[PDB]
């Protein structure tokens, strides 16, 4: 979880942000997860 | 116990019954209008019309 | 061109917007400053009888129309000569364009670790991110660490998230927080003196 | 008029006597003429 919170995805763009959508994100897909109810879901943290 | 199995099983199905609860959306379309600005005349005609 | 300031159109919602700014040389002449709309027009307001300070954090709220932000539009910001002001102070602006359907994936990114976050250190995710500090040099590490020491000054000591903020270095906030008052007012005009 | 429907101000408590105060203080020094809060009352303070 350090590693995850330490990564600089701020100002990271190009493939290189392809590359790190796919390490933190690898079985959901992103769009199936925009939704609110999915972001409460994936997380486990209360929907309100 | 067994009772406490069975009153989990009501409450489910009084869940399942209702389904899923509605998320309140709080950033939408609400601007915060003045109070005469949204008590207009003009308003309601609109709307019944 | 060499160091005037920085501006900001924060999008409240629909029609709402604010401007953000820190003019960075503040000694010149200042009276009743305006800003400036497709760097033309529209002085949007001028209603301010303060100067605006070195290095200071502002925000003015300001209405606007998405249809003009749909394509590029100059708004500026003309700190106010005495008598005559229209271009010929210290001149700032900026446009700002906007364009949906893009770019969703590095603001999910630091949504991924804010709830990461708030998830872990049982805090709410809006606690959680209030509560982070962001520089536009901030890395990612040292912010953490202030995240981190924020956490452990609040273990020991046994103080508010505010207070360990503050004494994880955080500025004195001037917004009203969480519809109450802001950290500014209730240290300084909670009662005003006099 | 003048007043704005938001979330903040219906939830946001105040002290009433302020208020009676604000509305107080917005006609008095709408009729002396003077803005300043503070100056209006220095010349309050002398009043008879």
């Amino acid at each position: 979880l350090y590693n995850i919170l330490t990564e600089d995805t701020e100002s990271l763009t190009g493939s290189d942000l392809e590359n790190s959508l796919k390490r933190n994100f690898p079985k959901v897909k992103i769009k199936d997860l925009m939704t609110l109810d999915a972001l409460a879901n994936y997380y486990e943290l209360p929907a309100d | 116990r067994d009772t406490l199995n069975e009153a989990k099983m009501w409450y489910m199905q009084a869940l399942g019954l209702l389904g899923d609860k509605p998320v309140s959306i709080f950033s939408n379309g609400w601007e915060n209008p003045s109070l005469s600005n949204a008590a207009d005349k003009t308003q309601a005609k609109q709307f019944h019309d | 061109e060499k160091q005037a300031d920085y501006i900001d159109l924060i999008p409240q919602g629909g029609n709402q917007f604010l401007v953000n700014f820190s003019v960075k040389k503040t000694k010149k002449d200042a009276t009743h400053f305006s800003i400036g709309y497709n760097k033309s027009f529209n002085n949007l307001a001028d209603k301010n009888g303060f100067v605006p300070l070195a290095g200071e954090h502002y925000s003015i709220p300001v209405t606007l129309d998405a249809k003009i932000l749909e394509k590029k539009t100059k708004i500026g910001i003309t700190r106010k000569k005495p008598e005559p002001a229209s271009d010929e102070n210290h001149y700032t602006s900026a446009t700002f364009t906007i364009h949906p359907n893009a770019e969703p994936g590095i603001w999910l990114l630091r949504l991924n670790k804010t709830l990461r976050l708030a998830k872990v250190s049982g805090m709410t995710p809006h606690e959680t991110q209030h509560a982070l500090i962001h520089v536009r040099n901030d890395s990612s590490e040292y912010e953490l660490r202030r995240f981190t020491e924020t956490l452990l000054y609040r273990k020991r000591y046994g103080i508010d998230t505010e207070t360990a903020l503050m004494l994880c270095n955080a500025g004195i906030s001037r917004i009203s927080y969480d519809g109450q008052l802001s950290h500014f007012d209730r240290l300084f005009n909670n009662p005003p003196l006099n | 008029a003048k007043l704005v429907l938001s979330q903040d101000n219906l939830d946001n408590e105040i002290s009433a006597l302020s208020l009676a105060n604000e509305q107080l203080e917005t006609a008095l020094m709408a009729q002396t003429g003077k803005t300043d809060k503070n100056k209006y009352y220095e010349t309050l303070a002398t009043s008879r």
